[PDB]
């Protein structure tokens, strides 16, 4: 009737990665993108399952940001709005500081927030960033899905347009696709010796050739 | 006013918050024993106060020398300077006086309120007081020793000990004054950091 | 010149030993073309030998009559880096290991089956106690002062 | 997964991991700081 802000677990007859097989007992559909895929049984322990879910979420978000920052500047260079973009050679460019001191500064700045996130995972609610306004009531967020004023300034979560489970599976699926994409780009940059969009262009033309088997 | 050094972590049981400057920072469980905590409070107070005096002595004269008001040698080069007495006599005098005053302090640490009285002029005695904060003659301006002042003193002491560690490490790696290191950092920070001195 | 030992940077026999080592390495090097991988490995070995001899000369080591450096452990301040400083570092690390092991044994002492925690190490408690040995001298000194280091049986 | 982590916590596996990490650290130190007879940093 209103907006439900709780994740709804998928029914036990949900579509699976391998239809006709029995989904594992530790995957009951309560997690985003739950398709019953665990051949090695790595998620048997619920605590390790929570840690692996958070790790998958983090890898998903970093991979989506990574693939966006590879593809969009590469699509701009092919269009012509970037003079000398190359994501493989981007790390060896000349900046205002050495890579080592930039790495140390990045380590400190990122280990602040990664460690605040660690404290939130260990103790939910120990660190709160959303303001405690005098009569506004802050809803309790899920671990790994925070966000009031800063991380969720759109209020697109918490049951708004698509239910929280639907948007979370969408995020997880795009993240898995981006992880596979980034690993593919990393292998293509050292195998083909070319860019991503160039490789796509030579694969779309005569796809019977210009493949993994022709370098 | 207690606070946490780590928001996620819980405070230890022996660090309830009675002591000033309590942020629950004992990850290595050094002060689990109450006698150990009682000794470590005094050790922290004395080390922090000496670090205050030391960091002031190695920072402010160097800043004034760089400005040009006075011509004072660096803190590492002040040992070889010329004085009215040699360094050995000064060390012996300092050893004698420090032996006396620190033995008196150690007696107060072992049993509080036992060495408050003058041994020469017995009519002079310190008022009753907590260990580590001896009032009377040591507090001529009669400033109130509230817990806010104790917390501020402990915070400045911890900052001073960190600053002294930075002082000795920076002189060990660069061989120049800490304010000279600050000026070199302020010249262009992104190529004058810890990284480029190695 | 302690105990009649010349310094290694002013010793003729030290340079002679370096000459024999370099001559043997060059004799091994002469069998291969200079652009090959074995030649590069031999050249790297020669450069390492030269750096080693230069470092041994510049470190202040005293070389004997046979051309080899002799360590002095009597406590002389010129040679505190041969024994005393590495000895202090080793004592610190060994006290770290011993204190961590003793803390782990004390922690699992009052359990139902303590032996199960020895064949199968409980990793979270061990990793919690790993860094407690960083301040092992202070903890050991206080435990000795409070009479907790020893057991009176 | 809990049983596999318990197996990883048993004495030979944990000893192998610990000693392999220690041996790798010592080997890398000996590569980057080779032929160390004294402690010259002080
Ligand atoms: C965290 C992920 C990360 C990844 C996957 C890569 C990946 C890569 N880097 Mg980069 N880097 C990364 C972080 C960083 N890099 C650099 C600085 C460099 C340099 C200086 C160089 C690379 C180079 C390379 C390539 C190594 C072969 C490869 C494409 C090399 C290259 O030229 O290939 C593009 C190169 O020389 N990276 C810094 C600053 C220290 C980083 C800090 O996080
Ligand atoms: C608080 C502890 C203390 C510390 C850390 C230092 C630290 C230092 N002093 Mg100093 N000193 C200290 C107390 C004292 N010093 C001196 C008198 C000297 C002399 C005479 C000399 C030093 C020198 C040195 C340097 C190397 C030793 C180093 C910067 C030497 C130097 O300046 O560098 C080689 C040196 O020659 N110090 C006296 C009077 C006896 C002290 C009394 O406590
Ligand atoms: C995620 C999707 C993905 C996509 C769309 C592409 C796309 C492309 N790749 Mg990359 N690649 C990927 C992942 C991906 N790759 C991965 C995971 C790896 C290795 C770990 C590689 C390694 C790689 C190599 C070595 C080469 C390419 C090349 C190419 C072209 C295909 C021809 C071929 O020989 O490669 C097929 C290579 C594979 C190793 C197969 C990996 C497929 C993964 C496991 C699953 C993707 C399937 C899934 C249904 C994706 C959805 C499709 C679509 C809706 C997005 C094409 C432009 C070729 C090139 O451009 O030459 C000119 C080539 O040389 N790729
Ligand atoms: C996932 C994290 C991520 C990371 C680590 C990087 C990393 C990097 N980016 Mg990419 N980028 C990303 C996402 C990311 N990007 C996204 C989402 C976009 C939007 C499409 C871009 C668009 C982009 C551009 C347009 C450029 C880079 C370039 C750079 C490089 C240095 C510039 C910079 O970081 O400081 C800048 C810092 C500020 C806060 C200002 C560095 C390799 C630069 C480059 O390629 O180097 C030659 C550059 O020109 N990036
Ligand atoms: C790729 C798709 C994707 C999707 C579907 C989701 C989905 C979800 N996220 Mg995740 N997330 C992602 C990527 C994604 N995320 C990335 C890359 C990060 C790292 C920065 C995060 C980190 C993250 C946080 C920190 C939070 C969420 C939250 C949520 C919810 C918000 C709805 C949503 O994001 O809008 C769906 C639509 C989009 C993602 C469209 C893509 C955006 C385009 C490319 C750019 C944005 C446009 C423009 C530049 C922005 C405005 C400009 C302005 C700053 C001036 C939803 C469950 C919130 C939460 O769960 O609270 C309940 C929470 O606060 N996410
Ligand atoms: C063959 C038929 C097929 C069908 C019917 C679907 C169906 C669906 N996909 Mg999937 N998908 C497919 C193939 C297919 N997919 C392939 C080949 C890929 C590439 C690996 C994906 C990757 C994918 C992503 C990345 C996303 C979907 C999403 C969706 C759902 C949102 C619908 C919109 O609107 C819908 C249930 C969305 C979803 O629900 O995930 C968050 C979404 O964002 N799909
Ligand atoms: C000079 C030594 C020193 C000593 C004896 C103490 C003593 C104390 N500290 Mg203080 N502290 C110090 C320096 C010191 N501190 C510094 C430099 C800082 C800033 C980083 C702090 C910041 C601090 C906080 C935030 C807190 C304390 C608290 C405590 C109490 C319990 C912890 C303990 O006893 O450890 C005993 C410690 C030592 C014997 C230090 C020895 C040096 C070690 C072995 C290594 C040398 C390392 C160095 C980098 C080189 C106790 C009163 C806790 C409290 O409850 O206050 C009452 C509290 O929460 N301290
Ligand atoms: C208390 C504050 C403090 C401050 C303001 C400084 C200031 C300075 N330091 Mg010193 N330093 C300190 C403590 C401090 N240090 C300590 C405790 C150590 C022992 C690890 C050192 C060891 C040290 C080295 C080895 C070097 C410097 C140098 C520098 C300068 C350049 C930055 C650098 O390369 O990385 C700074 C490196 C650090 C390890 C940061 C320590 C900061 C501590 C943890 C407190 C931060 C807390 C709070 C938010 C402020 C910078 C002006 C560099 C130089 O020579 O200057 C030209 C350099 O090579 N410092
Ligand atoms: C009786 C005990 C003993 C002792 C005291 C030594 C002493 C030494 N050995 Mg010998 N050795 C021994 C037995 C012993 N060895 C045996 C039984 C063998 C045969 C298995 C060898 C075979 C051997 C080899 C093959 C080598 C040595 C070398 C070394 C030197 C130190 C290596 C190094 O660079 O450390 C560097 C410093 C450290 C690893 C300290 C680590 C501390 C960590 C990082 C903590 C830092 C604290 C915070 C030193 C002279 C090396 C050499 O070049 O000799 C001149 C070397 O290459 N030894
Ligand atoms: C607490 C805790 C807790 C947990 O549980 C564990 C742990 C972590 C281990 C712990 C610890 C921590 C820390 C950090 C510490 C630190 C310390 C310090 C640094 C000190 C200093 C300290 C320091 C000090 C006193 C200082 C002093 C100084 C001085 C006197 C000076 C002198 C001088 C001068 C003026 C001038 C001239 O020209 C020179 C001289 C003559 C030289």
């Amino acid at each position: 009737g209103g907006i439900s802000s709780v994740c709804e677990p998928l029914p036990p007859d949900r579509p699976l990665w391998f239809p006709g097989s029995t989904p594992p007992q530790w995957l009951d559909g309560s997690l985003p993108g739950d398709f019953g895929f665990d051949p090695l049984g790595l998620g048997s322990d619920p605590e390790t399952l929570r840690w692996f879910a958070q790790a998958e979420l983090m890898h998903s978000r970093w991979a989506m940001l990574a693939v966006a920052g590879i593809l969009i500047p590469e699509w701009l260079e092919s269009i012509g709005l970037m003079e000398n973009f190359n994501w493989y050679d981007a790390g060896s460019r000349e900046y205002f500081a050495d890579p080592t001191t930039l790495f140390v500064v990045q380590l400190a700045l990122m280990g602040w927030v990664e460690g605040r996130r660690w404290a939130d995972y260990v103790n939910p609610g120990c660190v709160d960033i959303e303001p405690k306004l005098p009569n506004r009531k802050n809803p309790k967020p899920d671990v790994g899905y925070p966000g009031g004023l800063w991380f969720d300034f759109m209020m697109w979560g918490r049951g708004s347009p698509e239910p929280v489970m639907v948007l979370r599976t969408k995020e997880i699926k795009n993240g898995r696709l981006a992880m596979l994409a980034f690993v593919g780009l990393c292998f293509q940059a050292v195998y083909t010796g070319e860019g991503p969009l160039e490789n796509l262009s030579r694969h779309v033309a005569d796809p019977g050739h210009c493949n993994i088997f022709s370098a | 006013k207690k606070g946490e050094w780590l928001p996620g972590l819980a405070s230890p049981g022996y660090l309830t918050g009675s002591l000033p400057g309590d942020n629950g920072f004992d990850p290595l469980a050094l002060a689990e024993d109450p006698e150990n905590l009682r000794w470590f409070v005094q050790a922290e107070l004395v080390n922090g106060r000496w670090a205050m005096l030391g960091v002031a002595g190695m920072l402010l004269p160097e800043v004034f020398t760089s400005i040009g008001i006075i011509d004072v040698p660096k803190w590492y080069d002040a040992g070889k300077s010329e004085y009215f007495a040699s360094s050995s006599t000064l060390f012996v005098i300092e050893f004698i006086l420090f032996h006396y005053v620190e033995i008196r302090r150690w007696q107060d640490i072992k049993n509080p309120g036992c060495v408050n009285q003058d041994p020469i002029f017995k009519q002079y005695s310190l008022p009753p007081n907590e260990c580590g904060y001896p009032g009377g003659i040591f507090n001529p301006l009669n400033f109130a020793p509230t817990t806010e002042a104790k917390e501020k003193e402990l915070a400045n002491g911890r900052l001073a000990m960190l600053a002294f560690l930075g002082f000795i490490v920076q002189h060990n790696v660069t061989g120049k004054g800490p304010f000279d290191n600050l000026q070199q950092h302020l010249s262009d920070p992104w190529h004058n950091t810890i990284i480029q001195t190695f | 010149d302690i105990a009649g030992l010349t310094p290694c940077k002013e010793s003729k026999q030290f340079a002679k030993r370096e000459k024999q080592a370099l001559k043997k390495l060059q004799a091994s090097l002469k069998l291969y073309a200079d652009d090959s991988a074995p030649a590069l490995a031999i050249k790297a070995t020669m450069e390492k030998t030269k750096k080693r001899f230069d470092n041994y000369g510049k470190y202040g080591l005293l070389c004997g009559s046979d051309g080899l450096p002799h360590l002095i452990v009597s406590g002389d301040q010129r040679h505190w880096g041969e024994f005393i400083t590495p000895g202090i570092l080793f004592l610190y690390i060994a006290g770290w290991i011993g204190w961590v092991g003793r803390s782990y044994l004390i922690a699992i002492r009052d359990e139902k089956k303590p032996t199960q925690k020895e064949i199968i190490i409980d990793v979270p408690l061990a990793s919690s106690l790993l860094f407690r040995g960083f301040s092992w001298p202070v903890a050991a000194y206080r435990e000795l002062l409070n009479g907790e280091l020893v057991d009176n049986n | 997964m809990r049983d596999f982590k318990t197996y990883l916590s048993v004495a030979p596996v944990l000893s192998t991991l610990w000693f392999g990490s220690l041996a790798g650290l010592l080997i890398e130190i000996n590569r980057f700081f080779p032929d160390a007879l004294t402690f010259p940093f002080f």
